[PDB]
RNA sequence: AACCGGAGAGGGAACCCACUC
């Protein structure tokens, strides 16, 4: 029931501390168009406070070259925080260093 | 301080150039919902007694009838024939109808020209429709913008809105003693082309255009050319549009400065001094500077000398008659308007190469310690300043060359000269050179260690390696330039969101 | 009312051939929600014919 | 009265009663789509 | 060449990408290692004897167009546009209505929009194949004329052909689904589906309950409108009080299907899907693949629209003033390339950074088919018949219909419901 | 102050299109005739659809929409019919509509193509355009077990109501092929290809300007959708416009004599 | 029995793993559907990275 | 979904050309040849057949809700 | 829900009149004709025929709003000639012109078939 | 041979997405 709650509401953490836990994870899959579904499955989120006056994190950095799409970001208050993934980008899954 | 209110609506807006500046078009569904309370009196007892008989089913009907008691009889749920009778003290809540006064606003209300009055006209489909000159104060765009409408519910507040906040009464703002509304978008461009010297209208085309003048006395003027065949002129008809006996002098956008000093001062070869005298256009070409929102324009003087009612008619007449002429003239933009003579491409290429060579030799001087710092500036600052100077000069020279290469028939020039849309730098960017991309005023920073991208050598200060885009939007951008351009546009997009939280506070 | 909720056919005028459902009815006219379109109109009882 | 439903798995038309636990008598399944209405339906060809 | 030869016959040799990695041909590079690498944008164009820039390249890129994302890989000629327009198109591509999934009829989901006749773009980038866009496309190849016709398109609006819409142009359908779960939630209190009776039920709306079946549910194929009973649910009163679910006010649709089952708690469960066909009307928001959004301003029949010598009347007219401020040259190039492709029969290629195609080549190709090499044409006024003095830019462009319809936004109020704490009108 | 005499000559007559030329008439008359071709020629198309069963993969309005666009051969019946709004008959009658039926069920394991041949008409003359190797208009595809039954009625209407009543596929209209009146101004006349009807040598780009000219020699190419014969479309259009003007004349005469 | 973990569609433990297109069409599933999302109370959830 | 009955712009009947168009594409006619083999000269009509995608076949792959 | 019916463009309700005549007070021998449920197809041909009349000082037409279905025709004539008879003469000449065109067209179509 | 209407329930908190600037 704990896993079901955390994946149904989006609050990542124990239910008893729901305000302390960060929200927004595990959103409802967008099912308007196939491109929308594909884009939603490939999305990175910066866990920095929105509505902030520091614009440095929101800027397009040089190191995004070939790994994060430069064109695709939401134009609202989350400009430069929610960013989509490049077409050939692959995220490492990790392995033992032994 | 703010709260939800009743008798308000909200929907998508769409243009309609066939309404007056003081009218707004509303759907029947919205009109049939919203009601206004009319107090019965022996004058309107018959009209209201038929209106109550019609009921809430038909659109021109009533919804409620309020009695002297405050009792509220509802007509939409099986009203008895007994209590449909009404006396001289009752109130009837009738549907909003043609001519009702309403308040209209776009939600970011920054100044008092955002909440203005309008007269209601009922139109078939689901959108609010308002005349295009009223777009400028509201800052509307018709690109999906929503605007909302409040209905005055009592006679006292209705009269106050009519006598204080009507659109035609708000033409001049006290913020900068300039008019707020002006001719805008495709009338402005069509006016500049319509009032040129070499515009001649046959008899039939004149009779059609006069059909769209509300303030016309039914007297066809004597044509400027009689005998080979009767031909009128654009100026000769625009004079009929100008109301009263207005007198003002304006200069066109492309007026050369030296023309006034030498001869031909009062007989302009370029038709570029606007002179209106005794309410008649004598000479000159009307542009943004003549019909826009600048101080001393033809609409400003019209409002100052004549009443607001006459100025309102002036706005409506210009739009209708010029829009009907643009049906014949036509106006477009295409891929042919962004192309150059092959001569100008070679000139642009040579200029870019010379500028790039100039940056290279500046770098060579800097490397050999042969660069002397500017007094009050450091070695890095003066190097940056010199490089920026060279690149800016190159962009300006290329832009001027592209501007000179443009022909008379070019549509980019038609929109820039009239001031309807675009600027002189957009043409240069499309045709000649996009320019230099800047982040925080400086060039593109070294985001990887000591270089901008992994495609560049370490410590590469050249124009290509730091954000200069030597291609045009017609020739497309190289991948490195494309990424740098994205970096530049991101900065402006961020500032748009950040700025509002400070300005509103 | 009896007519309210009874499926009716329009047999006269431009709307001839349209079926609908009487939402609200009076002794003079009735509101008919049309099946074909997403709109509810008002039609006099003389043009209506009960079906079923 | 009879109110035949359509089973979701084998698509068999079958009759099931008021508050009877939803079953398909041929199979271990419990999703039952209703049957298209019998009253007249008329469309404009616009 | 051997690697490409093996890969080209891949269906028969099962020589996949993994074998290419194992061969020592390609490598996976992350940001830390990308700081200390020397990249080459294109092998042929950057690894040659010339004026040496670097003689120690370490890696090369497979293709620059891979730096884009999923929504940004459907923009034709994205390097011929201002960068904010690309961002707007990336955002607006997520809202274009199309066929979102093949099995959309077995799927009971709220808020589904499907288009009648989707088309794949005439002008395509090579990366649309890997997104399967041509299998689930999201728009129509319309004929657009960039002209100022009657002033109803001025500020970012579009005029549309009424006759085209009458033929299925951009027509769509909207599915909304309702769920109800009767729940036994009390000592006496049991919810139950049934037809409420006027002598038994305590308090009910004015709506007619005759559309329900004895089961308490509507049969599919029944016309429904706002303030209609969709599910007749009553709870026993310790006579009975109804909790029936009404159709969403102004939703005004047709019942598509009704599904009855048991939830995981063993109670009866119902889902009802309702259709509504949406014909484009003025106020509906349309867009092009370059960030040129705009609502429909007016609809003229075929007779009213301007026509070429051939009786070709544009489906959409957009105002020329939208271009010079926005600088969406990719829009113009797409229109030109689309005309070439429709006449030639090929499908145009609009990959970014493809150096093999430019405006001059497309113009020369178009000149062979009897059209002005820059795409301009001579149109005739639809009302008077006199030929327009200027020449009009016209051709096929891929348009999208966004989900922001106008019937989903229009509303008014005149003494409706009131809040409970402070007695002010509700919100929403 | 009087009517001018125009002349006609046909340069191409086919079962598909008519191409012809009109001389000695005004631009407005030519444009109005071009306009009536598209909008105001009466034709027959199915407008009323009642679906009895539909197990296909397209919803009821999708099939009813596709049905509406199927052209029906209405050459001589359309003249003797009446508008449904004008028929004094309470219910559908043979003098104001044409009835269609369609009952198709797919039983075999092969996909069944429901085409226009499956529409069974009530009159022997008013049938789909596939009357007399080419295939027929595809309505829907049915899998094994699916079926659809429906009953339709065809009425008389013109383009002004809906585009399904539009008889013509393409109405090409031209006048003054070489820019003699110069109603349009070419910035570079060289780049513009010659018209089909132009009469100039390969060297000359456009005709010399003449200030006294008026638009004449209007070139028409009327291509039918297949419902009406290309040649009878024009006759019907001329008759309809003349009758429209005659009704206005009667109503004005009545108004003046009563005024 | 410790509990039940929600499982990701088209993952190595989903019932649709390794199925062919014909099998998916038999199960009323879209072959083009990329999976990668959870189903919870009959609603799709996507873990944003 | 399925081939439209009529061209949106022109109005020419294009609903009966889809099966013939596919048959000609089997026989190494190219699209530029197959299209004008069917009598589609205006590019407005040509784009209908050229850009149409037929999703009715994927929908028929699913088993019917009834039998 | 606010879309008007398709037949609204050409059908007259009960009580509406097809054509209404209003005298113009600004200038002598002027008149305004309002035609309900018509569009450019009829206004344009009437105006062009009127412009051919030597005794017509002014002739024009307009549609006040595209969403509405009404035409306004203004006719001014020299003082010896009523605008009402000018209008009826234009109509009766246009009708004759169209009838002649139809007859010639059908003769030509007959001659095209084996002639 | 003899009357035979009729309503009143949906609130708040939190989160996410999107839109116009
Ligand atoms: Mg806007
Ligand atoms: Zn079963
Ligand atoms: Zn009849
Ligand atoms: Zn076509």
């Amino acid at each position: 029931d704990g896993l079901k709650y955390s994946l149904a509401t989006g609050n990542w953490g124990d239910q008893k501390k729901a305000h302390q836990a960060r929200a927004g994870v595990s959103q409802v899959l967008n099912r308007l168009t196939f491109a929308s579904t594909l884009s939603h499955l490939r999305r990175l989120n910066s866990p920095i406070g929105r509505d902030g006056k520091l614009a440095k994190p929101r800027q397009l950095h040089n190191t995004l070259w070939g790994m994060v799409c430069p064109a695709e970001t939401p134009e609202g208050h989350a400009v430069g925080l929610v960013k989509n993934l490049a077409l050939m980008a692959y995220i490492s899954v990790g392995s033992q260093p032994s | 301080m703010g709260k939800r209110v009743d008798f308000s609506a909200r929907t998508v807006i769409t243009p309609d150039p066939n309404l007056s500046i003081d009218q707004v078009g509303v759907p029947r569904s919205i009109a049939a919902n919203m009601t206004f309370a009319e107090i019965v009196t022996p004058f309107n007892i018959d009209r209201l007694q038929e209106l109550v008989r019609r009921g809430n089913s038909q659109y021109p009907g009533a919804k409620y009838i309020i009695r002297d008691n405050g009792d509220r009889i509802d007509l939409r749920f099986h009203p008895k024939p007994s209590d449909l009778h009404l006396q001289t003290g009752y109130k009837v809540e009738r549907h909003m109808c043609d001519g009702d006064i309403v308040i209209f606003n776009r939600q970011p209300t920054l100044h008092k020209m955002s909440m203005m009055g309008h007269r209601v006209r009922i139109l078939p489909w689901s959108t609010f429709r308002l005349n295009l000159s009223v777009t400028t104060p509201y800052n509307a765009d018709f690109d999906g913008d929503e605007m909302n409408l409040h209905l005055p519910q009592s006679l006292e507040t209705r009269a106050e809105i009519q006598e204080l906040a009507m659109v035609p009464r708000m033409i001049v703002t006290p913020q900068s003693n300039r008019p707020v509304m002006g001719i805008v978008q495709d009338t402005l461009t069509a006016v500049r082309k319509f009032t040129k010297r070499d515009v001649f209208l046959e008899r039939g085309e004149v009779m059609n255009l006069l059909m769209f003048l509300s303030t016309w006395d039914g007297k066809v003027p004597q044509p400027a050319i009689l005998k080979p065949r009767p031909l009128w002129t654009g100026k000769q008809i625009f004079s009929l549009i100008i109301p009263g006996h207005i007198n003002c002098i304006r200069t066109h956008s492309t007026h050369p400065d030296d023309e006034d000093s030498g001869p031909y001062k009062h007989i302009s070869p370029g038709d570029t001094k606007v002179v209106v005298e005794n309410g008649e256009l004598i000479m000159g070409i009307l542009c943004k500077k003549s019909l826009g929102t600048s101080a001393g324009s033809l609409v400003h003087i019209s409002y100052l000398e004549m009443g607001h009612d006459i100025t309102r008619l002036f706005y409506s007449n210009i739009q209708t008659v010029i829009n009907n002429w643009l049906l014949i003239e036509g106006h477009t933009i295409g891929i042919g308007d962004s192309i150059a003579d092959s001569k100008t491409y070679q000139d642009i290429q040579n200029t870019i190469k010379k500028a790039k060579q100039d940056v290279i030799e500046v770098i060579e001087k800097a490397h050999n310690n042969e660069l002397e710092p500017t007094p009050g500036n450091t070695l890095r600052q003066t190097f940056e300043n010199q490089v920026n100077r060279i690149l800016n000069d190159a962009r300006d020279k290329t832009g001027s060359s592209a501007q000179k290469s443009l022909s008379e028939y070019n549509n980019f020039k038609s929109m820039v000269v009239s001031g309807a849309k675009g600027s002189k730098i957009n043409i240069s960017q499309v045709i000649a050179v996009v320019g230099q991309q800047n982040v925080e005023g400086k060039r593109i920073p070294f985001g990887f260690k000591h270089r901008t991208l992994p495609h560049f050598i370490k410590d590469d200060y050249g124009p290509e390696s730091r954000g200069f885009v030597e291609n045009s939007y017609l020739a497309g951008l190289t991948p490195t330039e494309f990424f740098f351009h994205a970096m530049g546009g991101r900065e402006g997009l961020i500032d748009t969101a950040v700025k509002t939280a400070e300005t509103g506070y | 009312n009896e007519l309210i909720g009874q499926t009716v056919r329009i047999s006269q005028g431009p709307y001839k051939g349209y079926i609908g459902v009487v939402k609200d009815a009076t002794e003079s006219t009735a509101r008919v929600e049309l099946h074909s379109t997403c709109q509810t109109i008002s039609v006099d009882r003389q043009r209506l014919t009960t079906v079923g | 009265q009879p109110m035949i439903y359509i089973c979701g798995e084998c698509h068999t038309e079958n009759e099931i009663k008021s508050r009877d636990p939803i079953r398909c008598r041929e199979c271990g399944y419990r999703i039952m789509y209703k049957k298209r209405t019998k009253r007249l339906v008329v469309f404009d060809a616009r | 060449k051997r690697h490409i030869d093996q890969l080209k016959e891949r269906e028969y040799n099962n020589y996949s990408w993994q074998d290419l990695v194992a061969s020592g041909v390609v490598e996976y590079i992350d940001t830390l290692e990308e700081e200390t690498v020397m990249l080459a944008m294109t092998p042929d164009d950057l690894q040659e004897k010339e004026v040496a820039y670097c003689s120690t390249y370490t890696h090369c890129e497979i293709h620059p167009s891979m730096i884009l994302g999923v929504c940004a890989s459907i923009i034709p000629f994205p390097d011929h546009n201002q960068s904010p327009r690309n961002t707007y198109q990336s955002a607006m591509g997520k809202q274009a209505m199309g066929v979102y999934i093949t099995n959309f009829h077995v799927r009971m989901d709220t808020l589904a929009h499907v288009l009648y006749y989707p088309q794949k773009p005439l002008v395509t980038t090579r990366s649309m194949e890997y997104l399967r866009f041509r299998e689930l496309p999201a728009g129509i190849n319309s004929i657009v004329a960039i002209a100022s016709y009657t002033g109803y398109n001025q500020e970012d609006s579009v005029i549309m052909n009424r006759s085209a819409v009458d033929r299925g142009f951009f027509r769509s359908v909207f599915y909304r689904s309702y769920k109800e779960q009767e729940s036994k939630k009390g000592f006496d209190q049991e919810e139950v589906f049934e037809k409420p009776t006027r002598e038994t039920c305590q308090g009910m709306r004015h709506a007619i309950y005759d559309k329900l079946d004895d089961d308490g549910l509507i049969a599919p194929g029944v016309r429904v409108s706002g303030d209609d009973v969709i599910i007749g649910k009553t709870v026993t009163l310790p006579t009975k009080r109804d909790c029936s679910t009404f159709l969403r006010t102004s939703e005004t649709g047709i019942v598509d299907q009704v599904m009855v089952t048991l939830n995981q708690e063993g109670y009866k469960f119902c889902k009802i899907r309702v259709r509504s066909v949406r014909i484009p009307q003025i106020g509906d928001k349309f867009a092009s693949r370059h960030g040129q959004k705009g609502t429909c301003g007016i609809q003229y029949r075929q007779e009213d629209m301007p026509f070429t010598c051939e009786g070709i009347t544009p489906d959409i007219i957009i105002n020329p003033h939208a271009i010079p401020s926005r600088m969406t040259i990719g829009h113009l190039i797409e229109c030109l390339q689309g005309k070439v492709s429709a006449n030639k029969g090929e499908i145009g290629d609009a990959t970014p950074f493809n150096d093999a195609v430019n405006v001059q080549k497309i113009s020369n190709l178009l000149s062979d088919y009897g059209y002005h090499l820059r795409g301009n044409e001579v149109l005739y006024n639809g009302f008077t018949g006199r030929k327009i003095t200027s020449q009009i830019f016209i051709g096929p462009t891929y348009y999208q219909r966004l989900k922001h319809m106008v019937d989903d936004k229009i509303h008014s109020r005149a003494r409706g419901p009131i809040q409970i704490l402070n007695r002010q009108p509700m919100e929403g | 102050p009087y009517a001018n005499q125009p002349t006609v000559r046909i340069t191409e007559l086919t079962d598909e299109n008519v191409k012809f030329i009109i001389e000695n008439t005004d631009l407005a008359v030519a444009n109005s005739i071009r306009r009536v071709f598209i909008a105001e020629v009466p034709i027959i198309a199915i407008d009323w659809v009642q679906i009895d069963a539909n197990s296909s993969v397209l919803h009821d309005e999708f099939i009813a929409h596709r049905l509406g666009l199927i052209p029906l051969i209405s050459d001589d019946i359309v003249d003797k019919l009446q508008y449904s709004r004008d028929c004094t008959c309470e219910e559908f009658c043979p003098e104001c509509s044409v009835e269609f039926t369609l009952d198709v069920r797919c039983n075999e394991d092969q996909t069944r193509h429901v085409t226009s041949r499956d529409l069974i008409s009530n009159s022997p003359r008013v049938i789909p355009v596939t009357s007399r190797e080419q295939d027929d208009i595809l309505i829907v595809k049915l899998r094994k077990g699916q079926e659809l039954r429906l009953r339709a009625y065809a009425k008389k209407g013109f383009g002004k109501e809906h585009a399904k009543w539009n008889p013509t596929a393409g109405v090409a209209f031209e006048y003054d092929p070489d820019n003699a009146l110069r109603h349009t101004v070419y910035p570079k006349p060289e780049e513009w290809p010659k018209s089909e009807y132009s009469e100039l040598d390969e060297d000359e780009s456009q005709a010399p300007y003449d200030p006294n000219g008026k638009p004449e020699r209007f070139y028409y190419n009327v291509e039918s959708c297949g419902s009406l014969r290309p040649e009878t479309i024009v006759l019907s259009a001329l008759s309809g416009l003349k009758k429209k003007l005659s009704d206005l004349q009667t109503q004005l005469s009545h108004e003046i004599q009563s005024d | 029995f410790i509990g039940k973990i929600p499982i990701m569609l088209r993952s190595t433990y989903c019932l649709l793993n390794g199925l062919t297109d014909r099998d998916l069409c038999e199960l009323n599933e879209c072959p083009l559907d990329p999976g990668g999302y959870f189903i919870i109370n009959g609603s799709e959830k996507v873990l944003i990275a | 979904m399925i081939i439209p009955v009529r061209c949106f712009t022109c109005g020419k009947i294009v609903g009966n050309k889809w099966e013939a168009y596919l048959g000609l594409l089997q026989a190494e006619y190219t699209e530029g040849d197959a299209l004008d083999a069917l009598g589609l000269k205006r590019y407005c009509c040509r784009r209908m057949l050229l850009a149409h995608v037929d999703l009715i076949e994927k929908l028929l792959n699913y088993a019917p809700l009834e039998k | 829900m606010n879309a008007p019916p398709a037949f609204e463009s050409f059908l007259l309700f009960e009580g509406e009149k097809k054509i209404t005549i209003n005298k113009d007070t600004k200038v002598p021998n002027a008149c305004l004709f309002t035609i309900n449920k018509e569009d450019h197809t009829l206004g344009n041909i009437i105006k062009s025929q009127l412009l051919k009349d030597p005794q017509v000082l002014f002739a024009g037409y307009k549609v006040p709003h595209p969403l509405e279905h009404k035409i306004i025709i203004r006719v001014q004539t020299t003082p010896d000639y009523s605008p009402q008879e000018a209008f009826t003469n234009a109509i009766t000449d246009l009708i004759s012109e169209l009838s002649l065109l139809e007859e010639r067209f059908r003769v030509a179509i007959k001659d095209k078939q084996e002639g």
